[PDB]
């Protein structure tokens, strides 16, 4: 066991509102999310959709050089 | 006797006719479920 010292005030559950936290402060939410995770999504999406679509450009001219 | 002393001894209070059911309508009191937990591993005894 851990020696703690510490104060701790809680409210019931049913003195509070329960859902309108979800859709508060929104802008911040979207601004945090976006701002600390848009390194981690380029990485994630940039090779995958850049080899998706040079395996379809080098489709396409295969295709049509083997025309006549 | 100690009503003839005390109308003679209590002559200076206040006259304000506020009643406390008057306070206390105007101030009430009320309920809310919640808890304090002072956490102190220190203490040799728990006390809630």
């Amino acid at each position: 066991p851990v020696k703690l010292k510490a104060v701790v005030y809680a409210l019931s559950p049913f003195q509070q509102k329960i859902m309108t936290g979800l859709w508060k402060d929104l802008p911040e939410k979207i601004h945090h999310k976006v701002s600390e995770n848009w390194i981690s999504a380029t990485l994630l999406v940039t090779p995958v959709v850049g080899t998706y679509w040079y395996a379809q450009y080098f489709k396409e001219q295969e295709k049509l050089e083997h025309r006549f | 006797e100690v009503v003839e002393q005390v109308k003679k001894l209590f002559t200076k209070l206040s006259s304000d006719p506020t009643t406390t059911s008057q306070l206390v309508a105007n101030e009430p009191a009320s309920f809310t479920g919640s808890e304090v937990r002072m956490i102190d591993d220190d203490l040799p005894l728990a006390q809630f």
